[PDB]
């Protein structure tokens, strides 16, 4: 999946975001009016359902939310060339924090030490390795790359720097504490949470192979933690982890309203909560 | 000749006579009166 | 926008202005309506009902006033009956009369 | 229609609503309907709050029962009761117990305050009901004893 | 348990669903408005809290609306009345759809071939077997039986059919991938949803020793997934997933409401938010 | 982290959970009116979202709430003896049910016999131990010190209280069922949950500092699991379990209400929906 993301990114995220917490709360305030009529809900919703008045939406459909949606997912993520005039972008002052993830960290990603000293295999919210030879205390043995937070449980024959049971750093590494002979294994399982939002998986599936057809050259169906992990990973280094979480916020909530407006169910917190 | 009819009529069908008691909300006057003269504020410089 | 001309959308804005100011405000010289009032002609139609556009965005989102609109129009839903309207009426040469009533 | 079966219609309450066909908005319609209703539940409880409540007293051998609503006795033509139901309606007349307890007025913006309240049951349709509570909903929206004042 | 699903089910199931919901919303708003002071919160509740009328139920006592739940309950699951009372004018030709599963599946259920070559244990989100005999690659070990969907994590020695680390069908089939004689194990992980709902177990707990206290011969308590487990064994084939998840929503929100009547606590989000 | 809870904890608990939750209430109805201007939101929140008046509590500014959590958590949780113990039995003024716990249970607290016949290893909601010698079937090898109630799945040479999948007792007990060798297992997976509330997390974390910095030699900064089994340890003997239940709830609340003030992120339903 290759995207270049413009380094005015959070901007259109904020306004991105705000859409969508306005669709999905008068998608609950619809569910609550129904019955007492000759209406599919489904004609309800596409009657009274898509009425919100903002700068750039030129219909009172959910057609035109939809189409609104597309058009900033394609100027943030795919192509930084065309900018959007219509919505109110240009002036911007400032931006909202976005809710905190919620994403559990079950599989974890790790970059194992040049030289083939440790076999690698992942658990449900653990990473053992093996010593195919001899190692002496005091050396790395994992380093994780995808940021993760929160406490840390059942450790052994490792040492994790932690201060009463929280994982100090956001990126923890792993080191030897005392020399062991070969073959053996040390773990380490994590009570953490990871980048991105955890509720809603089911109406990703079906949002993300929407603007994957739409957007058939650049996106391809794909689980929800790839994706996250890759969109973590285009990200520019020079970026406050204010802005980089409102991009992620809008990038996940996308193709899970996508889905919502198909499937007329619920709306996760994290959408709604904005 | 055409007709010109309804659908989804709504009534209520309430099958006991205790199920025409239905409750409201008042203020307890004895112990939560009504003010009659607003609170007067005398306000100084410092 | 895409209902009617600019010209009627202006006037449909300028009646909903006047609703809004007279079914809840109490008298008093609205400062910008006047504004805008008096200096219309001096922009084209097209931006003067996108400036109206932007004055009315500006306040959209899950706010008080929302809510109590719709704890209203949620009431208005469900019972037509008592309002005094119905949702759609159906025409036909052979009525089914439902036995339920 | 039958022995136990008791109908209540619903007879028209509040009149509004235009209809435009050049605009072909329900949104619209209901708007309109919403906010005359809004300006007319705000008439009834300006400068008000609801206190007044008729009941019987609270004589030697009964305690304080409510008459609030349609009366009893206009059921037993209004209904054609027979006499098992007239036989049990007087039972009934005298389950109508008035309640008493504390409540909490207003929201996170006004402000939070507790007050006395009371429970009157009465006589009447469900819509009944809800348009009560949206009255007690408006009236209470802002009420604030003394000493939260003064503090 | 044994319990016998009638045809109209899914009809009987969104006037449950319906009830529930308000019966959640006016426990709310009476939890809001509760002044702290003499009264208990019971008695508080008690007196206001159960004054809720739509078709056909019209009840003002949390006793009517336990009654109604029974009413429903049984006719809907249990050997009971095939017509309801008030079905005739509920005019339910049109069904609101239900909010999704969010039920984490850590014990996942599944059945090995008649071959016997296999021994399988559990873990807290992943299946492992150990092969008894000699045993070749691309053979059948497992399928599973209770419906599944997300992603795929920590496969070893076997090959599961996905995509971008999303699994291509509701029902994954485990296949080996190497020729593995002389007692080898193969581990297969998910981070994966199945069909119930995660919040409010506890309510759940007490729901369903009420409702098998009621029905002593038919219901018995247990687990929230052995019951949604029987629940999906014992429906229909010959029905569509719409309805489906109608009949499981309210199956499992009956006993989730009449416990949340016992403890004055919250409601969850899957029955609030119906 | 030492500390003394007196008797009187629920009544400050109560008010502090209430104070909490019209907090969170007044930051989420700023959150959804703030227009994108020259005005950020942490300026834009302390303007108008600290004014939040109620009994004791009269102040209109962000420090006001943080003073007044500060004076409830110092009076409930470190000062010694409030007042005679007959004063406090005698309360009449009733409080309301806090939601119920949600928090999973990963690293569940249990305890060795005095024997030392057993080793334990943690792992994700399992509990796994090894015999060096040889013991009977039918005798405790581990019990449960911190509450949990839920599902047990995956138990081997073990058995456990449970009928229909679901634990009998809070405090469930393992003991053997055959006899065995040494250098055996035996395991007990759980699918439970625990005391405390799982989401919010990340505010917990920045609040605990926040408190921490204040009562230094008092509190400490420590990770949510350690900080709640301490506070349950730390309960006095003779308490009702509807009691303990308000306590824990304020006791966790205060510092996520802290650290949700710092940074202005959404509030997690246990502390808004209380």
């Amino acid at each position: 999946m290759n995207l270049e993301i413009n380094n005015f990114a959070p901007a259109i995220s904020s306004i991105g975001s705000q859409l969508c917490s306005l669709s999905a709360q008068k998608l609950l305030t619809c569910r609550k009016q129904y019955g007492n009529g000759a209406k599919s809900f489904e004609e309800f919703y596409a009657e009274i359902g898509g009425i919100i008045g903002m700068m750039g939406i030129n219909s009172q459909t959910p057609s035109g939310i939809r189409e609104a949606i597309y058009r900033l997912y394609q100027s943030a993520f795919l192509f930084g060339d065309i900018f959007p005039e219509s919505f109110g972008i240009q002036n911007t002052q400032n931006i909202k924090p976005p809710p905190g993830f919620t994403a559990p960290a079950k599989k974890l990603e790790v970059v194992l030490p040049q030289g083939g000293a440790f076999d690698l295999i992942y658990n449900n919210g653990e990473i053992r390795v093996t010593t195919t030879r001899n190692v002496q205390a005091g050396d790395l043995v994992c380093t994780v790359t995808f940021p993760i937070q929160g406490s840390v449980i059942a450790t052994r024959n490792c040492h994790v720097n932690e201060i009463g049971g929280q994982l100090t750093t956001t990126r923890p590494e792993i080191i030897a504490s005392v020399p062991m002979p070969a073959r053996t294994v040390i773990v380490a399982s994590f009570d953490a949470i990871e980048i991105g939002y955890g509720e809603g998986d089911d109406l990703f599936a079906i949002g993300i192979a929407i603007l994957s057809n739409r957007f058939n050259g650049q996106i391809t169906p794909m689980s929800r933690h790839n994706y996250m992990t890759q969109m973590f990973a285009n990200l520019p280094a020079n970026m406050s982890e204010r802005d980089s979480s409102a991009v992620l916020h809008f990038a996940q909530a996308a193709p899970v309203v996508l889905g919502m407006m198909e499937r007329l169910t619920g709306a996760p917190k994290w959408v709604l909560d904005y | 000749y055409v007709a010109v009819r309804i659908s989804r009529f709504q009534l209520e069908v309430l099958r006991d006579l205790h199920d025409l008691v239905r409750s409201r909300t008042y203020l307890d006057v004895s112990k939560s009166p009504l003010a009659t003269t607003p609170i007067r504020v005398v306000e100084y410089v410092r | 926008p895409t209902r009617y001309g600019t010209s009627e959308s202006i006037d449909k804005f300028k009646i909903a202005w006047e609703n809004v100011e007279s079914v809840l405000n109490m008298e008093g010289n609205d400062f910008v309506k006047t504004i805008m009032y008096a200096y219309e002609d001096n922009f084209p139609k097209k931006d003067f009902y996108m400036m109206l556009k932007q004055i009315a965005s500006d306040g959209q989102g899950a706010h008080p006033i929302a809510a109590a609109i719709d704890q209203l129009r949620t009431i208005v839903y469900r019972e037509p009956e008592r309002f005094g309207y119905i949702d759609s009426v159906i025409l036909t040469h052979n009525p089914d009369v439902d036995t339920a009533y | 229609p039958e022995e136990n079966v008791y109908i209540l219609l619903p007879i028209q309450a509040y009149t509004g609503g235009v209809i435009d066909r050049r605009d072909a908005s329900f949104s619209n319609f209901a708007y309109s309907i919403a906010s005359k209703l809004m300006m007319e539940l705000s008439a009834a409880t300006h400068n008000k709050i609801f206190t007044d409540y008729t009941r019987i007293a609270a004589s030697a051998l009964g305690p304080e029962i409510s008459t609030e609503g349609m009366p009893l006795f206009s059921l037993i033509e209004s209904l054609e009761l027979t006499e098992a139901e007239t036989s049990r309606l007087p039972v009934i007349q005298d389950s109508m117990v008035i309640q008493k307890s504390t409540a909490t007025v207003g929201n996170a913006q006004q402000g939070i305050s507790t007050i006395n309240i009371k429970r009157v049951p009465f006589v009447g349709s469900a819509f009944q009901q809800v348009i009560d509570q949206l009255l007690w909903e408006y009236s209470t929206t802002s009420l604030t004893t003394k000493e939260q004042r003064r503090q």
